[PDB]
């Protein structure tokens, strides 16, 4: 039961911190750190794999990638992202056509992608177009509000609304997608989760105490969090639809639409 | 009696609001004298220490969203600056001259996005060839969102990257305290107590602009506005300006 789930944005939008809470273990550090010369220093974009077993049972990769939009010149900055994502295309296919096929094939294929904005209230940047173009063609590509406990309320559904607007005016196909084959509950349930994608999400491995009771969240200040409060953040909304609603859904449509797709166009070129 | 203040930071980050928050006016940012980033210069009418004060806020559109942001795609901000340097040269050296008016910049306001992390390549390269041309005041915008240890580590973080690139600060005769953390809201919201103040609310708490122990902002106005401001257009004349008039001779 295989499970890869990418990672996109720029450092320190809470990748990791939120690979971390929605697994609750610290599975990644953060690709960069607090530490500059953790670049790459290619200063290009590159893939940072790791590999877990969580608990039902389930065999995970992570995949970050570090350098995206992180540098001086980022006009390259998807490419490596896309080369990888097909590379694994590539590698199941070639799989598939030996003569001599292994009888379970291992599936290494980007099942999904959490994909980073920035809670700045704009409209998507150059940067955002060009590597969303590309992706929500070859995976599942999940929008994400970073650190979206940078938002009010009434910023963030305004927020959330332009960039499904922005999704429109692209055309792009964001996950999840709507399929005849789907029953009148199974639409209503993908109504309701696509509403409020991007997810505005909040992240931490820490636990936090209020009014004696206690919750993993953030304290400061001025403020105190609990991420696992539907009424603050959509951190529980998000867990759910990935890893129980929708888990299935998006492994069987990274076969059948994402790789099918790929496989065609590769055996008629 | 003329301020002129650079606001340098990405679409989105805060600029405008934290304008109206320091100067306590809605309205700021409402005359508008007329591949790269574009500036935007507003003009504006500011009493203070009880006299009138002809503000001048300088803004820029762009900075930082294109696919490459060399120095080629933000180099209009460093044109701006070097101009406002040689219309008062050009004043200076006029043989009928006249009461000056002193458009050039005194405080650059540069906003570090809260990563909690580091200095971006881009905020170190920018920087670099901004601080022998104006006072240079960075600060975290939209601290609220960190925590008082991400603070403290970020503020860390940042000062050690600066000194190493050799990065030169404005620094009052305050600065132990750079960068600011700041915040910035010109409305009105009520907080646990009933009161009626100055910040941003959220399900998770209210935060207020007025209070130190929420932010730096009151640091940020006592050195831009209330504390230091003729420091700064000191070292702008004076100094920087005077380094800027010799090295073109
Ligand atoms: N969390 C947080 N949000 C803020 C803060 N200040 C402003 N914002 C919000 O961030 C968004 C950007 O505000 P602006 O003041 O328009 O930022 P800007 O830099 O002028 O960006 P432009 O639209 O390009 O001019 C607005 O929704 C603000 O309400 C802050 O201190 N903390
Ligand atoms: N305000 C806020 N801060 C966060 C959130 N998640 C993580 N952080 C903090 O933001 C900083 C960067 O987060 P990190 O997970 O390392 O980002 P990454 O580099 O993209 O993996 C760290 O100091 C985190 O503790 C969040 O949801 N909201
Ligand atoms: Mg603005």
């Amino acid at each position: 039961f295989q499970f890869n789930i990418m990672v996109v944005g720029q450092s320190g939008l809470g990748k990791s911190t939120l690979i971390n809470t929605l697994f609750a273990s610290h599975l990644i550090d953060s690709a960069t750190g607090d530490d500059i010369s953790a670049l790459p220093v290619t200063k290009t974009t590159e893939m940072k794999i790791s590999t877990h077993t969580l608990v039902v049972r389930l065999n995970i990769n992570v995949i970050d990638t570090p350098g995206f939009g992180d540098f001086i010149d980022n006009s390259k900055a998807w490419e490596p992202i896309v080369k990888y994502i097909k590379e694994q295309h590539s590698q199941y296919l070639r799989k598939e056509l030996t003569a001599q096929r292994e009888r379970f094939i291992t599936d290494t294929r980007v099942h999904a992608i959490l994909y980073f904005l920035q809670p700045n209230g704009k409209e998507l940047s150059r940067l955002d177009v060009e590597a969303l173009k590309r992706l929500t063609e070859i995976a599942n590509v999940i929008p994400v509000i970073g650190k979206s406990d940078t938002l009010t309320l009434d910023e963030r559904t305004e927020f959330r609304e332009l960039i499904q607007n922005e999704f429109e005016k692209y055309n792009f196909k964001i996950y999840p997608y709507d399929s005849e084959e789907l029953t009148d509950e199974e639409l209503e349930l993908n109504r309701s989760v696509r509403s409020i994608i991007p997810f505005a999400v909040v992240g931490s491995e820490n636990e936090i105490e209020i009014n004696g009771e206690t919750f993993r969240g953030r304290k400061t200040r001025w403020s105190a969090i609990n991420v696992e409060d539907i009424n603050q953040c959509d951190f529980v909304y998000l867990r759910e639809f990935l890893i129980r609603t929708h888990l299935q859904d998006l492994i069987e449509t990274t076969s059948y639409i994402h790789y099918e797709g790929f496989r065609a166009r590769q055996l008629i070129a | 009696p003329s301020f002129n203040l650079l606001c340098v930071g990405p679409d989105g980050i805060g600029k405008t609001t934290l304008m109206k928050t320091l100067f306590n006016n809605d309205d700021i940012e409402a005359n508008l004298v007329k591949h790269k980033v574009k500036i935007k210069s507003y003009e504006s009418v500011i009493e203070e220490n009880g006299v009138k004060l002809n503000l001048n806020v300088i803004d820029t559109e762009g900075f930082g969203d294109f696919l490459n942001n060399d120095q080629k795609s933000w180099d209009p901000i460093i044109k701006e600056i070097d101009s406002r340097f040689d219309q008062y040269l050009d004043a200076e050296n006029k043989i009928n001259r006249h009461s000056i008016n002193d458009k050039r910049i005194h405080a650059c306001l540069y906003f570090i996005e809260p990563t909690g992390h580091y200095l971006k390549p881009l905020d170190l390269k920018f920087m670099q060839s901004v601080y022998e041309k104006c006072n240079l005041i960075p600060v975290i915008a939209k601290s609220d969102i960190l925590t008082d240890e991400e603070i403290l580590s970020f503020k860390k973080t940042i000062m050690n990257q600066l000194i190493q690139s050799n990065i030169e600060l404005f620094k009052p005769p305050l600065f132990s305290s750079l960068p600011y953390a700041v915040i910035g809201s010109n409305d009105i919201v009520e907080n646990y107590s009933g009161n009626q103040v100055r910040g941003r609310s959220y399900p998770w708490g209210v935060i207020e602009v007025d209070n130190d122990n929420h932010s730096d902002f009151n640091l940020l106005k006592n050195l831009l506005i209330k504390q230091f401001m003729e420091e700064l257009k000191e070292r702008t004349s004076k100094i920087l300006y005077e380094n800027y008039r010799s090295s073109k001779l």
